[PDB]
């Protein structure tokens, strides 16, 4: 699952 | 993106700039834990390795590059440029008690046993305890300068806003990441005494 946060 | 994560990110960038400009203008890193800055630089280095595998947005790429640059520049100012004012004698937290167990835990408790995911997990657990050397230095030495407390306030508020962001995303998108959440709760709980003292003393012109 691609990380969309920092 | 939602307003809680955006404010959270802006609060984090604020803290990073407050500290960097404070050391730069004063030409001194007195009262600052170099150890905490090394841990934050290690967090961004292990978390943002995806910069080579993924593109989320221009904002996401730029923020990652800005965080890495500012964290490495802060480390440079403390350990190289303004090394004469680095209080090594009071920045004595043994960071091996954080790195070695967090390292062990990231390999053992993760969403996937793959190098990039393990390193991302390490960044999440390490960030939860990364400020401990700074809070430890403050407790050892005499208090904290006002600009240093503002840095700690915006840094602590950032991950607290991420918790609100996760409630929002769970409700509206059905998305949840228990590793990020638990570690985020740990990250925020460690600021409890600082928050109480910042509101009751610092915001009232005391300490
Ligand atoms: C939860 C207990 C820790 C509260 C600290 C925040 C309060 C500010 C004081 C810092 C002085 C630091 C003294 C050194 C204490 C070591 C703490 C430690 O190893 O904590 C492991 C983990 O973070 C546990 O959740
Ligand atoms: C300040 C406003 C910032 C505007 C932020 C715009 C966020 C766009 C958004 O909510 O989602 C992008 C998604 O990839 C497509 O829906
Ligand atoms: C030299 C120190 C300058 C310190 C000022 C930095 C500018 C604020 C930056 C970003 C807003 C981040 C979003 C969060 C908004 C919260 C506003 C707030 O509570 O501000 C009072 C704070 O405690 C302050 O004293
Ligand atoms: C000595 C200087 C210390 C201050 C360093 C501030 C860092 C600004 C943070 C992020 C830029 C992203 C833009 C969004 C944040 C806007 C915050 C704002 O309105 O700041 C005005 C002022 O700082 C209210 O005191
Ligand atoms: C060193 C500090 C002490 C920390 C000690 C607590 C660590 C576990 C945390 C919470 C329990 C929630 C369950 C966590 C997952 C358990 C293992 C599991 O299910 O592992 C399969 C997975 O594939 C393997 O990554
Ligand atoms: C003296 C120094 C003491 C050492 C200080 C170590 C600090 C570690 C802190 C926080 C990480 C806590 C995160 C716990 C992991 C949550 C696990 C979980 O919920 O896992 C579900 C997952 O989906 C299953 O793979
Ligand atoms: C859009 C969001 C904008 C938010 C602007 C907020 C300004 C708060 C400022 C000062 C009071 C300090 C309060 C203590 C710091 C907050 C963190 C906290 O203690 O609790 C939050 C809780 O954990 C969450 O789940
Ligand atoms: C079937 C499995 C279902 C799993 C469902 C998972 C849902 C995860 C979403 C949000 C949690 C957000 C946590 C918010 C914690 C709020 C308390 C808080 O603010 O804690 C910080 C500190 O204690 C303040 O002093
Ligand atoms: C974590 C959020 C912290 C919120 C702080 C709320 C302010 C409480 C006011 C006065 C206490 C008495 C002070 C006596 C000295």
């Amino acid at each position: 699952a691609e990380k969309d946060e920092l | 993106m939602n307003i809680f994560r955006l404010t959270g990110d802006l609060s984090h960038l604020a803290a990073i700039i407050i500290l960097l400009l404070k050391i730069w203008k004063s030409r001194s890193c007195a009262g600052i834990s170099g150890k905490s800055q090394l841990l934050f630089a290690l967090v961004f280095t292990t978390r943002y390795l995806d910069l080579f595998t993924s593109f989320i947005s221009l904002y996401n790429t730029s923020m990652k590059l800005i965080y890495i640059a500012c964290s490495y520049a802060t480390v440079y100012l403390i350990y190289m440029k303004f090394k004469a004012t680095y209080d090594g004698n009071h920045d004595t937290f043994r960071v091996e008690f954080l790195i070695v167990p967090v390292g062990g835990l990231s390999f053992l408790v993760n969403h996937d046993f793959s190098p990039l995911e393990i390193l991302w997990t390490f960044s999440i657990y390490l960030e939860s305890v990364a400020i401990l050397p700074q809070l430890f230095m403050i407790s050892k030495t005499g208090e904290a300068e006002t600009i240093t407390t503002h840095y700690l306030f915006f840094l602590g508020l950032y991950r607290a806003l991420y918790l609100v962001n996760w409630i929002w995303r769970y409700y509206f998108e059905g998305f949840f990441d228990l590793i990020a959440v638990v570690a985020g709760v740990v990250q925020t709980v460690l600021y409890c005494d600082f928050f109480y003292l910042y509101v009751t003393k610092v915001l009232k012109g005391k300490k």
